[PDB]
């Protein structure tokens, strides 16, 4: 059952046709659905009721099938936009949209065609095993507050670095790492340690 | 003949009618039609007598039995019918015309006669009967005492009389009294001898033009009316109003001349009993899908049905054919029916098969399918702290698969070969 | 637009069309103008209806009966007197005549404030005469007053006759003759289309004329 | 019967017809789970709020209550009221006046208690986590520290928050207060959901008021006509009926085959917006 | 060609609607699809027919 959105396309055409076809054998109170056999039992006077009893019936069963072909058609353009909107931003580029293309981080997208569709195969990004370290939002170091350039504090209990927010890579908070901004009085949850 | 793991709509189920009911106004007195059909003498076709019949009995059966008519045709009702019809108000006209005009008599006709004496609606609703009275009012000498009006300035609206002898002229020229030029006498003798061929022979017709269901009904059928039951799905007739439901007393408020009370689609919902004056409620009886929730076939060929829209008390209280569940000491009365075949359970898992409300079916171990209020997910508490970060040491690449349908077989089909095979 | 009448020597009392129906609401004291015509000939030719609506009941008298030039009883009561019998000239012949239950109209001496706007819809239609009636208590004497009440029916008929006039019968020599204080309006009822509110107890407590105004056929069309 | 067994001469129409209802009534429960069902887990709020100043009281469930529905979750249904009849709070049958011929309402698959559950874990997560619950494991994180990289998105220096936390917590405080103040107040806020339930709600109406219609015949009532006539001419009458009535029914399942699309693809575009705006930061104008 | 995209919605709505007026020309199996003729020819009992 993987490829279940593709068969049910596939089910859906084929029983509505089905349905279409079985629908000549409906008398839609005719003496017969068999037309030959109307012609065959009587004259054109009397024959045209029974004829045009089975043109009504017939009509509106194609009318029916078509309708729904328009309403499928137009939910398989839709689909078939999706997909192409896919293919460029999954396949043809990097996406920031969150689970636009798959769970995770979206890495590259690779397109595989199937009967009536494509088959996206999204690798992602996925973080596996993380931990707690305690944290702050800058550091007081000399009156002044410091701020990662790009990352994070962190502490294993004694010591402070700067971490990447993806990845434990504890560093050494030093002056290239972080950035100044005003004095330690206005920071909220700020912390002292020393800046090298 | 197998069938895939899932929860599938099959034919509905209703609670039939236990028993019918008939509810007629009392009466024993029959109506007038010997009067109007034995009557010594009829009246002319232009002077057609209106005899109204009501607040009677009237057993159709013996009108129609008799041969003597030579037409018996009803246009809105079959005759057999009649004998268990209630109606409203009932007028027996009866005139004599010649026996080639009474193809004229039937509705959407026209002609002199049609124009000038007696019309018909086009929506007429009724019965007409006629026999041929030559012997009864036919002399050799001619009996004159049949005319119709042959001369009129416009044409008469149907039901219709006219008596005035007032003497038309159609060439303009206006007389009066005496005839003269362009100006003669409305009214014409019939020439109604015995020695006068079939159709110039006088004709008796009388015609009744009743109105139906409508308002409280008055005259109706030789049916003896049945006792009243309410509270079980019964059928019900009231003065010729047939249904189904169940019966139950009502605070409505009737006009005293008020019998019916019906709904938006049109449907009596509420009635008021002929012989006693009282105010019944209906309703139809219960129905609703029946679905019948399965594992795979080659998984297990046990089953439980759901009974949707329905609580249960009404199920051992029909349409599905199978009244063998029935035994039961497993029904569950779920949000979205009864359910029966289904072990309940207070353990949550996640939705296997959905029955609605909340509630799933799964079929797990001995074997037996489960109904359950379906779990949302794992609870999870997030060690959220003012200053506390958890932070991902390593990772895993996920690669996972998505599809999308694209196109749909390309169909054309040929209208005319469709719909008229070579023909 | 509904025309006014002054019953009276001054017989307003005329034959007066009655298409498609007619409304007669009125307040009065001794019914004054407590019978009605309703036919095609009102001179014994024909069965005019001849309802009388008088201080008992309704006594339903369709038969071809004669009404002559002025068929009233010419009572100059308060002025009780009578002066001659007109009111029933003569049965020639008869079609049908029911009389209902012994009731009352409040036509009975009193003025205060006039609870008597016995509001009637005489409607013939379909071989049918319906009597549509509703017993007002308003307050105010003058021209015809501002309220809404629904009238129950109060009589059903299948007479099946063809009617096309009718006409007012009055009960009520010429010098220094005091003209009686009683009016009556004669409205007119043709095919509209009308939204009738229905409160929770079936009784009809609003309506809308559907053509009467652009505002109106909006609520019509809104069903609201 | 008489009725039933004319019907059967006009095929499979029936058939199309209940298939055609229930693919949509499928797809409702559907659109639910892709909108609400995004979390695996049902992740729920620490019992201390110390979120750096930021109140999230009036969104965040009240235990109080039966449901666990925030405060403007209640707010929201209350504003948005039914048409008809009840859908529901029901403990009985349906009790519609469509119910009398044959048309049924079936209940959702998740019950309002069950998405107000989803809601509280898709708000637990983000304010716990940020957006790192949507890639994978729920790491937490400070409030304040989470709206840190929120201004890096967007191009603002993170020391512009913490220098200005006290004020910008007080700011998304007082815009909350206005909605609640709004929703309160105003009536048409939800028109969009009102449509719907009037949509359909009149939809449903004008095919039960259509079987009042003659369609050429003596009567609509089907009881009437059989009644009244024999067999011969009585299905002369009662096939009339069924061309308009199978007519009015084929109307009624078009209309909300397209209906159905316009709500799918506004549920499609919902699930977008839960996983791009509710689940992480977009940068989409 | 370069707004063909805009051009087919008006040529698509054009072609209906020319359908829906030139399928006033129809008889639907009635002696005639001129309605005033039906009416000129034919009694009311007829006419509905
Ligand atoms: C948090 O991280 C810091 C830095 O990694 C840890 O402090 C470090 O502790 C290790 C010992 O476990 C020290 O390694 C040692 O190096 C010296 C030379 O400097 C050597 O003589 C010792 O024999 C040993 O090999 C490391 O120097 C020291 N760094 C500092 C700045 O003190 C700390 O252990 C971590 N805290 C926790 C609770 O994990
Ligand atoms: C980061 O900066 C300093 C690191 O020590 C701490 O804040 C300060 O704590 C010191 C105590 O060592 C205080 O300095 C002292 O002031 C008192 C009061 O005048 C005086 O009696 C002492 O002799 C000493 O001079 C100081 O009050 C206190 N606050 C400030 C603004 O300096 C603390 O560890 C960290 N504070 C922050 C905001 O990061
Ligand atoms: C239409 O019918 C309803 C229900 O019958 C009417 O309801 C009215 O409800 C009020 C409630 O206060 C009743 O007043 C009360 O009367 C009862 C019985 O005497 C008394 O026990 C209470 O203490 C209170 O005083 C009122 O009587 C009742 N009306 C009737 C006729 O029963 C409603 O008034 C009717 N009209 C409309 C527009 O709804
Ligand atoms: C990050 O996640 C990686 C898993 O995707 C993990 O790689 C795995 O490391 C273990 C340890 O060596 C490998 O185990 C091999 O070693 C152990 C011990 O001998 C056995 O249990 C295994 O059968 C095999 O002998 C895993 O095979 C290996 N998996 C892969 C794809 O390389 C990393 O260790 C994780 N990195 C950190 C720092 O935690
Ligand atoms: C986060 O926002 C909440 C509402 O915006 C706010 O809740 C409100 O707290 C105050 C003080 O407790 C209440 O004030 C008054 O309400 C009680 C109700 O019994 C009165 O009896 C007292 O006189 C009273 O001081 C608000 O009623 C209350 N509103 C609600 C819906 O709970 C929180 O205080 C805010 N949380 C923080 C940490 O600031
Ligand atoms: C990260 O922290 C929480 C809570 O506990 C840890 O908390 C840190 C702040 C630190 O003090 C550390 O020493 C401490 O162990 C953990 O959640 C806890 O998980 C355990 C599993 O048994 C439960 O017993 C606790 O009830 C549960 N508490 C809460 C609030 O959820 C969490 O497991 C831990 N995560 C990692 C990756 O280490
Ligand atoms: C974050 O939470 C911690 C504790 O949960 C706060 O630390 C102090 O904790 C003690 C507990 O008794 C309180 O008496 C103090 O009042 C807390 N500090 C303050 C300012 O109230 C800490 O303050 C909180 N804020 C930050 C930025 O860490
Ligand atoms: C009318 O007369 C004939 C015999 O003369 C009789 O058979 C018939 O029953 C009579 N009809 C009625 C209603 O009496
Ligand atoms: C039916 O019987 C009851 C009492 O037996 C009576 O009140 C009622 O009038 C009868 N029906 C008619 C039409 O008379
Ligand atoms: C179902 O079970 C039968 C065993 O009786 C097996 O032959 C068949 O392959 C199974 N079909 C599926 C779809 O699993
Ligand atoms: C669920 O638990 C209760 C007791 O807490 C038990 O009695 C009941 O049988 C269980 N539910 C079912 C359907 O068995
Ligand atoms: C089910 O209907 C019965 C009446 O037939 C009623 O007694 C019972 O309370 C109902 N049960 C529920 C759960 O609605």
């Amino acid at each position: 059952s993987a490829l279940g959105k593709l068969q049910d396309v596939v089910n859906q055409n084929a029983q509505a046709l089905n349905t279409l076809v079985k629908q000549l054998s409906s008398n839609f109170g005719a003496i017969s659905s068999v037309l030959n056999d109307i012609l065959s039992r009587l004259d054109p006077p009397e024959a045209e009721v029974q004829i045009d009893r089975l043109i009504t019936g017939r009509l509106q069963s194609l009318q029916t099938y078509v309708t729904q072909q328009l309403i499928r058609a137009a939910e398989i353009r839709a689909s078939a936009n999706l997909a192409a909107t896919k293919m460029s931003e999954c396949v043809l580029g990097q996406s920031k949209r969150v689970d636009f293309c798959g769970k995770g981080y979206h890495l590259m997208s690779f397109p595989q065609s199937a009967p009536h569709g494509v088959v996206f195969l999204h690798v992602t990004y996925v973080p596996a095993q993380e931990k707690n370290f305690t944290t702050a939002p800058a550091i007081c170091h000399d009156g002044k507050a410091h701020f990662p350039r790009e990352g994070v504090f962190v502490s294993n209990g004694t010591h402070w670095f700067v971490t990447q927010r993806n990845f434990y890579e504890p560093q050494i908070i030093t002056t290239d790492n972080t950035f100044v901004s005003g004095n330690c009085d206005v920071v909220i949850g700020i912390v002292n340690n020393t800046v090298y | 003949f197998t069938v895939e793991k899932g929860i599938y709509q099959t034919s509905n189920f209703r609670v039939q009618p236990t028993e019918s009911i008939v509810r007629f106004p009392n009466i024993t007195n029959l109506c007038p039609f010997g009067e109007v059909f034995n009557a010594t003498r009829f009246a002319s076709v232009y002077a057609w007598n209106r005899k109204r019949i009501s607040n009677c009995v009237a057993d159709y059966s013996v009108l129609y039995n008799s041969a003597s008519f030579s037409t018996f045709k009803c246009y809105g009702v079959s005759p057999t019918k009649l004998n268990d019809l209630c109606f409203t108000n009932v007028y027996a006209d009866s005139f004599v015309i010649r026996g080639d005009e009474v193809r004229q008599i039937a509705p959407g006709q026209t002609g002199k006669i049609a124009d000038y004496n007696y019309k018909l609606p086009d929506d007429f609703t009724g019965c007409v009967i006629a026999w041929n009275s030559n012997n009864l009012d036919s002399k050799v000498g001619g009996n004159y005492n049949y005319l119709y009006r042959l001369f009129r300035k416009s044409n008469l609206k149907p039901f219709e009389r006219d008596i005035s002898t007032e003497i038309y002229q159609a060439g303009s020229t206006p007389c009066n009294g005496v005839e003269g030029f362009n100006c003669y006498f409305p009214l014409q003798s019939y020439g109604f001898q015995p020695t006068n061929g079939v159709g110039y022979q006088p004709y008796r017709v009388v015609v009744l033009s009743f109105e139906l269901l409508h308002a409280p009904a008055t005259v109706c059928g030789p049916k003896k009316s049945t006792n009243l039951v309410k509270n079980k799905c019964v059928n019900f007739n009231f003065n010729g109003l047939t249904g189904t439901g169940v019966l139950t007393e009502s605070n409505k408020k009737f006009l005293p001349f008020q019998q019916f009370g019906r709904d938006i689609a049109d449907t009596t919902d509420a009635v008021r009993d002929p012989q006693t004056l009282e105010i019944l409620d209906i309703t139809p009886c219960s129905f609703g899908g029946v679905s019948v929730i399965t594992p795979g076939t080659n998984t297990s060929n046990q089953v439980a049905v759901l009974y949707q829209g329905v609580n249960c008390t009404e199920v051992p209280v029909l349409t599905p054919t199978w009244r063998v569940y029935s035994t039961g000491s497993n029904v569950f009365q779920t949000r979205a029916g009864c359910l029966i075949g289904a072990e309940h359970v207070n353990n949550s898992y996640e939705c296997d098969i959905p029955i609605g409300a909340g509630i799933c079916a799964s079929y797990q171990t001995s074997q037996s399918i489960i109904a359950y209020t379906m779990s949302l997910g794992a609870e999870n508490s997030v060690a959220y702290s003012n200053n506390s970060i958890a932070i991902p040491t390593n990772f895993t690449i996920s690669v996972t698969t998505e599809i999308l349908p694209v196109s749909m077989t390309k169909t054309s089909v040929d209208c005319t070969m469709y719909i008229c095979g070579d023909s | 637009n509904v025309t006014w009448f002054h019953a009276i020597k001054r017989f307003d009392n005329p034959v007066l069309p009655f298409n498609d129906g007619v409304y007669f609401a009125s307040t009065e004291k001794s019914n004054i103008i407590r019978g009605w015509i309703f036919g095609t000939t009102l001179d014994s030719k024909t069965q005019s209806l001849l309802i009388v609506n008088n201080a008992t009941n309704v006594v339903i008298k369709v038969c071809e009966f004669q009404f002559c030039n002025d068929p009233f009883l010419g009572v100059y009561y308060h002025k009780w007197m009578e002066s001659e019998f007109r009111v029933y000239s003569s049965a020639n012949n008869c079609t049908f005549e029911y009389v209902s239950q012994p009731f009352l109209m409040d036509l009975e001496g009193k003025q205060g404030n006039f609870k008597n706007l016995r509001e009637f819809v005489f409607k013939n239609i379909d071989g049918y005469f319906k009597i549509y009636s509703k017993h007002t208590p308003i307050n105010l004497v003058r021209d015809l007053p501002q309220g809404f009440s629904a009238l129950e029916p109060l009589v059903d008929l299948p007479i099946g006759i063809n009617i096309t006039r009718f006409q007012t019968l009055l009960a009520l020599s010429s010098s220094g003759w005091t003209a009686g204080a009683a009016a009556y309006y004669v409205g007119y009822l043709q095919p509209r289309t009308f939204l009738l509110k229905y409160n929770e107890n079936g009784t009809i407590t609003d309506a809308v004329d559907c053509a009467l105004d652009p505002l109106s056929e909006t609520k019509c069309t809104l069903k609201s | 019967t008489e009725c039933s067994n004319l019907l059967l001469q006009y095929g499979s129409f029936c058939t199309q017809l209940n298939r055609a209802l229930t693919g949509i009534a499928v797809e409702q429960d559907k659109n639910t789970q892709e909108v609400f069902a995004q979390v695996k887990q049902i992740y729920k709020t620490p019992p201390i709020k110390d979120f750096g100043g930021f109140n999230f009281s009036q969104i965040l469930p009240d235990p109080s209550k039966p449901s666990k529905r925030s405060f403007i979750e209640d707010l929201l249904f209350n504003k948005v009221t039914l048409a008809d009849a009840g859908f529901d709070i029901a403990a009985r049958d349906l009790i519609c006046a469509q119910k009398f011929n044959g048309l049924t309402v079936l209940p959702p698959l998740l019950t309002d208690e069950m998405i107000a559950q989803y809601t509280s874990a898709l708000l637990a997560g983000t304010i716990t986590s940020g957006w790192t619950f949507g890639a994978g494991a729920a790491l937490q994180i400070p409030f304040a520290m989470q709206m840190a990289y929120r201004f890096n998105g967007i191009g603002v220096t993170q020391n512009v928050l913490y220098e200005n936390q006290k004020l910008i917590a007080n700011q998304f405080n007082s815009a909350i207060g206005k909605i609640q103040d709004s929703l309160s107040s105003t009536a048409s806020a939800l028109g969009k959901l009102q449509d719907v339930v009037n949509q359909n709600a009149q939809a449903l109406n004008t095919l039960v008021k259509q079987l009042s219609s003659n369609f050429g015949a003596i009567s609509s009532v089907l009881n009437d006509i059989l009644s009244r006539l024999d067999p011969p001419e009585a299905e002369v009458q009662i096939d009339r009926l069924i061309t308009g009535r199978l007519q009015s029914l084929q109307t009624y399942v078009t209309q909300q085959l397209i209906r159905a699309a316009e709500i799918r693809a506004s549920a499609n575009l919902a699930a977008t917006k839960m996983s791009e705006c509710v689940l992480g930061q977009s940068k989409r104008v």
